[PDB]
């Protein structure tokens, strides 16, 4: 629906920030299977820790928290 | 110069300190995800802020899962990266495959 | 006077020991363990941010960015096992060469 | 409402200034370094309790927090951790 | 008779309800036995994680349930919830 | 009457009880979670020990062995995921094809 | 040279465990290697567990606790 | 035949449940690190059951990692492993490289 908005050409500019300088195409897609299960993990996790503060805006503290749980802490903000 | 732009395209995006995807995409991505994560009944809110570091860790989990696909496909003796080669880079560094 | 003056460090060695109290890992506490604990706290943080420091004199600047701490967070290969886990906020990430 | 929040900030910026006095700080960079002390906090007393519950010995104490702070930190940063460590509790029980 | 604690004969009657027919090595037995403490562990420091988090002094049922949630994949956790509030509520019972 | 007893759950959830008390994972221990916890950590030992009876009966050691105990945990695909970084002693390694 | 003594023999029976059959000769020098670098982590970890408990013989709940925090928690020991 | 003696070895060694290094070598080889790690005064014990799980978990990670450096060589489409392969692999693994 929205996952080819993470489109070709910005996973070659993330592949230039890799280091790459030859990239065929089902890479490209799979990259995007990569973060779907990236963001679907912490998303479950950042949802369940607010709904069970029992509120329904899932927050940065939820956020960095399940970043934390799926064991790497972005860290800044906070956490 | 084909390769002398986008070898220095490299490092000016690789020093460059910031996130690099494209936004309003990313925002919408995150929010139908809770959606559909998410049910009939109880809908989540998002602010700015959630939606922040959940970007900054999936960039730099991409980009680090980037350089060991690049590698693997340089091992290869190559510098393609394909479906195999990548999917195996991932796996071997175990979660989520 | 205050316990840091009197231990001679800057951090706040009281709210360590409060903290110490609010984080219920034990039930008794040394007098001596917040005074250690802010000690080497104050140790960690003054390294990374002298680091950060001589990173902005290599950038020709003199206020300390999140690029800075990346950078110096990275390149020193002890912090780097020590937040080896750690990704940086508007940190970035190293060059190939 | 929004209640007082925690923060070394002040503190930072203190030691930065005798480090190098003509430089500041940024927003981002401030509340880096203040998540640091924090994370740093969590780590090395929930692992010096644990220690403790292993001794299973009641009291955390000096003794607790230097051998946690020697296991989980690097050992070239674990040296001059505990040396400083050791010479600040000094300096304080010297009072 | 200063008597010594271990999760070694509870767990053993677990297995005997399982399959009462087969035993246990005892270095099996302590292969469970740490099995049962890592795991109440994990859901504990979960458990205390969580009071901190909503700065609540207690630990919840609740709110171990949720730390359930978070801990276990989706199979044994949907089982588990069904285990711990069938087993909440016998317990209840008196 | 006991509090383990009227449980109904093999392991004491007395002991549960003061194991979080001395754990000191907060100041107050719900009654429900000891009791709550400790029924889930029952089904998943029965989920090991129907494992370990199937091994017993596949292999014909009526006594269920760690070397089983490894097999089958490491068969269990959903379960390796609670037991990923986990590693069972004297039960060798899965073989691989 | 104890890491010698160390047989190739072993090293190589090793490898047959380890599913490969053929492996060059300086991988048994790098494997003493491996061998030598997560046995020093691990022992200074035990070491220093078995040193603040007091009872300077290393014991296996040390061990235990070493590969605990190192992430390869070992099972069987702690029970 | 060779191969069929070599693979039917792998077979038997693979589902073999148990330790397989030289044990007066290894609690030789453990007893002299230790000797070495610690100093003139204080000096440590060992009794059986320490060298045993430190021998466990050993053996548990250079056979994960073998698996792993084997299969970086048959990435090579070779089935030797070299220096630079296995070295790679475990340092790809991240941790002691």
């Amino acid at each position: 629906d929205n996952i080819q908005g993470i489109t070709k050409p910005a996973i070659r500019r993330l592949a230039r920030r890799g280091g790459v300088k030859r990239i065929s195409g089902l890479i490209y897609e799979e990259v995007r299977a990569v973060l779907k299960s990236f963001l679907e993990s912490v998303i479950r996790d950042s949802v369940t820790y607010t709904e069970h503060a029992k509120r329904k805006t899932v927050t940065s503290l939820d956020v960095v928290y399940a970043l934390k749980r799926q064991g790497r802490t972005l860290y800044g903000f906070g956490g | 110069t084909p390769s002398e732009l986008a070898l220095y395209e490299i490092r000016k995006y690789q020093r460059s300190t910031d996130l690099l995807i494209s936004k309003i995409p990313f925002a919408r991505l995150v929010k139908e995800v809770t959606d559909e994560f998410t049910t009939k009944d109880q809908d989540l809110r998002w602010q700015s802020m959630a939606i922040m570091a959940l970007q900054e860790a999936s960039e730099a989990y991409l980009v680090g899962l980037l350089e060991h696909t690049n590698l693997l496909a340089l091992h290869a003796k190559r510098i393609t990266i394909m479906k195999k080669d990548m999917q195996l880079a991932r796996r071997i560094r175990g979660q989520f495959i | 006077q205050s316990r840091s003056a009197k231990a001679g460090l800057t951090f706040p060695v009281g709210r360590v020991h409060r903290l110490l109290r609010r984080g219920n890992y034990a039930q008794r506490i040394g007098s001596g363990a917040p005074v250690y604990l802010t000690a080497v706290l104050e140790y960690l943080a003054a390294e990374i941010l002298e680091l950060a420091g001589n990173a902005a004199r290599d950038n020709k600047k003199t206020r300390i960015i999140p690029r800075h701490l990346q950078l110096a967070i990275r390149n020193d290969d002890e912090l780097n096992k020590l937040l080896g886990n750690v990704t940086i906020a508007q940190g970035g990430v190293l060059p190939n060469i | 409402s929004k209640a007082r929040k925690e923060t070394y900030s002040s503190y930072i910026y203190k030691v930065l200034k005798q480090t190098h006095p003509d430089t500041g700080i940024s927003q981002k960079s401030m509340s880096i370094l203040n998540s640091f002390v924090n994370d740093i906090f969590e780590r090395i007393a929930t692992e010096a309790s644990k220690l403790a519950a292993y001794n299973k010995k009641s009291t955390i104490s000096a003794r607790e927090i230097q051998t946690a702070v020697r296991l989980i930190l690097p050992g070239e940063l674990a040296k001059h951790a505990v040396s400083e460590g050791t010479r600040a509790v000094t300096k304080y029980s010297s009072s």
